[PDB]
RNA sequence: GAAGGCCGGGGGCUAGAAGGCGAUCAGACACCACCGUAUUCCCGGCCGUAAACGGUGCCGCCCCGCGGCCGGCGCGCGCGUCCCGCCGGCCGCCCAGGGAAACCGGGAGGCUCCGGGCUCUGGGGGGAGUAUGGCCGCAAGGCUGAAACUUGAAGGCAUUG
RNA sequence: GCGCUGCUGCAGUUGAAACGCCCGUAGUUGGCCCCCCGCCGCCACGAGGAAACGGGAGCGCUCCAGGCAGGCCCGUUGGAC
């Protein structure tokens, strides 16, 4: 059965980008997907998207502009100490200069740089670059 | 390794198929793996048909035929030149 | 006698119309003449090494027929590396063919900084991977002063390519030299085809060339 | 734009007619399928494609670097006339592999543009072109494979009437763009020449 | 454009980005090509010698679809309707 | 839960383990010819194994293109069991991609750029699916399942002769 | 060494390895949605509680392995954390 909506959405997006399309559809419209897409948009990877209501798990449309190379999830949400982030950074991202790791905290959804600035930790959702 | 995608038979959407017997050795073979040819021929061969017609009395008498189905196993078909061993590229051709 | 170019690129190179090899790489033109690379390297700055020499046999009606295969690399220790192979009945001609082929194909190696940006680049831009046969290679950026953490054979390639600090990981049957060198070569070749955000800037094309 | 003389020449040339089969990459150029099964193209779309291709061709300064390949015995005359009046190059007949990558071949050249009448008979050269950074333009029927095809011209490529007309129109347009012939006056050359005349 | 601590660039050269997929073109992408399209005078029939230039990567070319991408690009940069 | 096999009753034409007999052979108690018991068929009940194979676990998402067949539905017309689509199923070829390769491509893809959920199995070759225990079974046997000792290769796909 | 015990991070068509198939309990896993209330986990800070070892500030046992000294006009000389 369907479980991780975010994983299916990200996989569809990456497959569409690989053949250089411009528009995609994603059945689920969860809040977590919305925040993930908001962070992607603000950082400049996917530009625009819209949510299409239907009373039955609304659909969402997104636009592509290249740039994005990879994006995934971590299926069991680990717990990330505020001081234990460099190991995950090195293990997951290609370089320390660019890339964004998404953590969900008591202060909301943010990136590993922001949490490192506030010296707090939490749970990890995914990554992209 | 695998030599043929069909595994040497025509078996789709089933588990078991009825069996038959080879006509020259009487071996038991699955119906989807045996080699089949349909033939139609005259009872009297072609050289004596004219003599048969001249000796016949009925006017417009038509020579009756023979309708038979021959079934052979893999070993006997090869030994009697019913099929030929083909090259690796030519195994994928499916015309008569 | 003299070098009579057999190609439009060769003629343009003989003339002083083209001024840098980077001016060639930017448009992905195939190279067929070995004279083109010495013109840009008049003083023979490029190095050379012979990684391996193996003998291959073919069974025949009467005994065996033997042959020799050789692998060669070349680089100037500054962002340029090439790999090539050659096979012949005699060792020396095989080596000459391998050297010619290695010189023929050449690629630039992109380099970057680990954390602090001070001075010239000292390591690879980011994570790079290559695949040839069963062997896989991973190149990881490293801090300054870390040296080259790799086997002697791979370290030779990274030295001839002009790197100073890097971590490496290997997998598969690494005892097969050709495929290890090929995997590292492919990883290095991929370096300049990897998009990074600083290259997101939108540049209009140029009609000339 | 499209003029009555051109459309009438086309419909009497059976240029708008295609083939029973269709491809998902060529449905934009289709207007309707006849009851029998034959597909029908759009004349406006093909005319616009011809104009665009003519622009791309004239963008090349030296016409001698433009390649024309036609293994079809029907097109030989049209391609020869095309190169004669357009000062281009011809490779009629069999295409020797290595004509673009093997510098020791007697007929070795470094073209900048390649023209084809049908990939199925000429896609052997298309691969060669892909090896040497060469854009390609082709005449494509209703069903075709776009493998290294950059620009396609939807039209029938079997009947001589169709082939000669298309080449003649392309020559006319490129000449007009170059500035030799103004649009108002009809071109001195007739399409009947490009068509192979038996005996 | 990778800058140093002083903001000076240090990258050897900036390669090309495909006009359609915004993807980098490698030094060995031998199937990558670049074209140009002519601009036309107000009277027409004549060319101003200003050519808008495009480049498509090898992967998209093998995948097909270059034609439609070219059409949309032209309509974006040209009133070719 | 195939076939074979077992217990108790029926029935008894074909073929046919065992057995016998004639050839062939150096020998031939085997291949070939002939006769022929159990069995093969029915009822009730045990056994619980097969190359029980797609040698590919179940649920779920995205995915180049072409074509055939089966069932149901709908659309259009010039009404033909026409052609244009939808769902589900069985198939063939194949671009990318993957792989040691043969090859897969309705995944063996989206994976060293290496994290959707659940279950089971394996860790060089022999000894050995053996010994000793336990359970099931009328029995034949099935499930579970070592060690000592020995050994430097055994294997997979492909190339030339 | 060993990504040959694999959580990170193995393999399971052909090399060793998907139970013959179905049902099914413990067990594991479970679509979307409510703007602020209580509870569990979770993250951060804090208290409290032995030193040595380990990390680590300062001190030229002639250096060092070490030790907590030592200088004159020493933070209340110091031995912090
Ligand atoms: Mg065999
Ligand atoms: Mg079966
Ligand atoms: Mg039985
Ligand atoms: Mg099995
Ligand atoms: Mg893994
Ligand atoms: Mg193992
Ligand atoms: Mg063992
Ligand atoms: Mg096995
Ligand atoms: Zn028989």
């Amino acid at each position: 059965v369907r479980i991780n909506v975010l994983r299916d959405a990200l996989k569809s997006i990456c497959n569409a980008q690989r053949i250089g399309k411009k528009q995609v559809i994603v059945r689920p419209s969860s809040k977590v997907i919305i925040e993930f897409l908001q962070l992607m948009q603000k950082n400049g990877y996917i530009s625009d998207f819209a949510v299409v209501d239907n009373h039955r798990s609304n659909r969402i449309v997104v636009n592509l502009i290249g740039r994005l190379n990879k994006a995934g999830v971590i299926s069991p949400r680990f717990d990330i100490p505020a001081n234990d982030i460099e190991k995950w950074v090195v293990n997951l991202l290609p370089s320390r200069l660019f890339g964004h790791i998404i953590l969900t905290t008591s202060q909301g959804i943010m990136d590993h740089i922001e949490a490192q600035h506030r010296q707090i930790g939490g749970k990890v959702i995914g990554y992209f670059y | 390794p695998v030599k043929r995608r069909n595994n040497g038979r025509s078996k789709y959407n089933c588990g078991h198929t009825n069996i038959v017997r080879c006509q020259n050795c009487h071996r038991c073979v699955p119906k989807d793996k045996v080699i089949k040819r349909f033939t139609i021929r005259n009872i009297v061969d072609n050289t004596i048909a004219d003599d048969v017609l001249n000796a016949c009395v009925i006017q417009g008498f038509a020579i009756p035929k023979l309708y038979n189905k021959v079934q052979y196993c893999v070993s006997c078909s090869i030994h009697n030149h019913i099929v030929r061993v083909r090259s690796r590229e030519d195994r994928k051709i499916r015309t008569p | 006698e003299e070098w009579h170019p057999s190609t439009k690129l060769g003629r343009l190179v003989k003339a002083g119309k083209i001024e840098s090899l980077y001016d060639i790489f930017k448009y992905s033109l195939p190279i067929k003449e070995t004279e083109i690379i010495d013109y840009f390297f008049p003083k023979s700055e490029l190095a050379e090494e012979v990684c391996n020499i193996m003998s291959v046999q073919k069974q025949t009606t009467a005994g065996q027929r033997t042959r020799f295969r050789a692998h060669v690399i070349v680089g100037n220790r500054d962002g340029f590396i090439g790999y090539g192979a050659g096979v012949s009945k005699e060792v020396a001609n095989a080596i000459k063919k391998a050297a010619k082929n290695a010189r023929l194909n050449i690629v630039p190696v992109r380099r970057g900084f680990w954390g602090g940006k001070l001075g010239d680049p000292h390591t690879v831009s980011s994570k790079l991977s290559g695949k040839c046969g069963s062997v896989r290679v991973r190149l990881i950026p490293a801090p300054r002063g870390a040296g080259i953490v790799a086997s002697p054979t791979v370290a030779k390639v990274l030295e001839f390519a002009g790197v100073s600090d890097v971590f490496t990981r290997q997998s598969g049957h690494s005892r097969t030299l050709m495929n290890s060198v090929g995997a590292v070569y492919n990883a290095l070749k991929s370096s300049y085809s990897i998009l990074t955000p600083d290259l997101w800037k939108k540049e209009q094309l140029d009609h000339v060339q | 734009q499209l003029k009555e003389a051109d459309v009438k020449k086309m419909l009497v040339a059976t240029t708008h007619l295609g083939v029973r089969n269709i491809d998902r990459r060529m449905q934009f150029y289709i207007f309707d399928r006849q009851k029998d099964g034959t597909f029908v193209f759009n004349l406006q779309k093909v005319w616009a494609k011809i104009v665009f291709a003519a622009r791309i061709l004239v963008t090349i300064d030296d016409p001698a670097e433009i390649a024309v390949v036609a293994n079809r015995p029907d097109a030989q005359r049209a391609i020869l006339k095309f190169c004669k009046y357009t000062h281009a190059t011809a490779f009629p007949g069999r295409f020797i592999p290595g004509n673009f990558t093997n510098r020791m071949n007697p007929n070795y050249c470094e073209p900048r543009l390649l023209l084809v009448n049908d990939p199925v008979v000429d896609r052997q050269a298309i691969l060669e072109a892909s090896y040497v950074n060469i854009p390609t333009i082709s005449l494509c029927n209703s069903d075709a494979n776009l493998k290294f095809i950059d620009v396609a011209i939807p039209c029938n490529n079997k009947t001589p009437m169709s082939i000669g007309l298309i080449y003649w129109l392309l020559a006319r347009e490129v000449l007009r763009l170059k500035g030799s012939i103004s649009r108002t006056e009809e071109w001195d050359v007739k399409p009947d020449l490009f068509v192979a005349l038996p005996e | 454009g990778m800058k140093n601590s002083s903001g000076v660039v240090v990258d050897a050269y900036i390669p090309r980005k495909c006009s359609a997929t915004n993807r980098l073109i490698g030094p060995k992408d031998h199937a990558a090509v670049q074209l140009s399209v002519a601009r036309v005078n107000d009277k027409g029939k004549m060319i101003e010698n200003n050519y808008v230039t495009f480049a498509f990567c090898g992967a998209i070319r093998s995948r097909g679809g270059v034609d439609s991408a070219f059409m949309l690009l032209a309509q974006e940069h040209g009133l070719m309707e």
